[PDB]
């Protein structure tokens, strides 16, 4: 029962200086659970979240700064998942299911 | 012009509600609210709601709509209608403990806070349910929910705090009563806010006069005044009618009497945090920020009181 995966770029990871750069990684949501992988096959994931409980506390459409289609996986002990997908289409895909999961449990 | 996408757009069929000055400040709240460095306190996003809707044109306000699905109180939905009532500009929604925000149909953001009143208590959820209320312009504590490890989750029925105000219009004509409340409930919470300090900071010797002196400061900066002495008693306080409303419940009266440790201690906070909220639904003011200002005037003021 997988729910979407692909690739993104993420801010998130990492933060020099004078900005940061947008480094790619690729995202699975699977059952209820976000896992965030280096790329499409290192097996260890730099980062997972279960969006339906208390590790989340929701998303948003982030602050369009230098990169298109952004976003960002509310983390409340603190990152937060910085996200840019592709296109708007492909933006809006990802935060309706992201954010769905979230609605859950 | 260095708006968002969906910013610009939502901007062009809503510039025109807002005139002058209303313009530039509609503007920063349609910030604070889509477009800051983070999303809204689920809170502060209904204030952000109603700051626009004072900024409309008295004839544009009947596009700021708010109503419970079903009438169903554990959703309440806050939204913009464009002139022809045809499609949603905004759209907020509000449940049990997430809240979500749409432009034109996009999901612009969904938060899931904590709505626990009862957080003192690990044992005890209790969330407030709002419903909007036509004498406030705004939501109201409208039904209590307790979920107890030993009951199933008893609702509480709060419809007539705001019939104790619909009782008060109909009396002498209301400001009267709205001019005692907020400078006693306020007196009270500063009141309470210093001596909770001292309690903490036992050790630090602050004084009764740096006390006094505090208080007077923060009932100052205000611009509050105390009579209040002697209390005229033709007046009903939200304290009070908070405690009223939850007398006649064989559900909630009888819930009290279990658990009773834990006995008078944890409803002097359901009230409580209550009255807040029905206070903030009337004057638009943040009782506890106030009781913090406070805590920080006699914090400041003692730290002041090493120098002079």
């Amino acid at each position: 029962t997988i729910t979407k995966e692909g690739m993104l770029h993420y801010k998130a990871g990492t933060s020099y200086l004078g900005k940061e750069h947008w480094k790619t990684c690729f995202v699975v949501l699977s059952n209820g659970i976000l896992y965030q992988y280096p790329d499409r096959t290192d097996v260890i994931p730099l980062l997972s979240v279960n969006m339906g409980g208390e590790q989340c506390g929701g998303c948003r459409r982030a602050n369009t700064t230098d990169r298109p289609h952004a976003f960002q996986v509310i983390l409340s002990d603190r990152p937060c998942l910085e996200l840019s997908a592709e296109s708007e289409a492909e933006m809006a895909e990802w935060m309706q299911h992201l954010c769905q999961a979230v609605s859950k449990g | 012009n260095t708006k968002e996408a969906w910013w610009k757009v939502l901007w062009e069929k809503i510039k025109d509600f807002f005139f002058s000055t209303g313009k530039a400040k509609a503007d920063r709240c349609l910030h604070e609210m889509l477009f800051a460095e983070r999303a809204p306190t689920r809170e502060r996003l209904t204030e952000i709601f109603f700051e626009l809707k004072e900024l409309a044109c008295a004839s544009q306000r009947d596009r700021f709509q708010v109503h419970n699905p079903h009438e169903n109180d554990a959703t309440i939905i806050l939204r913009i209608m464009d002139q022809n009532e045809e499609n949603e500009l905004l759209r907020i929604t509000q449940n049990t403990d997430t809240f979500s925000c749409e432009v034109m149909g996009n999901l612009y953001f969904l938060m899931k806070d904590r709505p626990d009143i009862l957080k003192s208590h690990p044992q005890m959820t209790a969330m407030i349910k709002r419903r909007y209320s036509e004498i406030v312009d705004y939501p109201l504590p409208s039904t209590l929910c307790l979920n107890p490890a030993g009951a199933p989750i008893l609702s509480v029925p709060l419809d007539n705090i705001e019939g104790y105000l619909y009782t008060e219009l109909r009396k002498g004509h209301l400001d009267g009563w709205k001019a005692q409340e907020k400078a006693t409930y306020l007196a009270a919470k500063i009141q309470s806010g210093i001596e909770k300090t001292t309690r903490i900071l036992h050790h630090a010797n602050i004084s009764e006069s740096t006390q006094q002196n505090a208080f007077l400061e923060t009932m100052a900066m205000c611009g509050l005044k105390q009579l209040e002495i002697p209390p005229p008693h033709t007046h009903i306080p939200i304290e009070k009618m908070v405690k009223e409303v939850l007398l006649a419940d064989k559900t909630f009266q009888a819930f009290l009497v279990t658990d009773p440790s834990t006995s008078q201690s944890m409803l002097a906070e359901i009230v409580e945090a209550i009255s807040d909220q029905v206070f903030h639904a009337i004057f638009r003011i943040d009782p506890q920020a106030i009781q913090k200002m406070a805590e920080e005037q006699l914090t400041t003021l003692h730290v002041r009181s090493e120098q002079q």
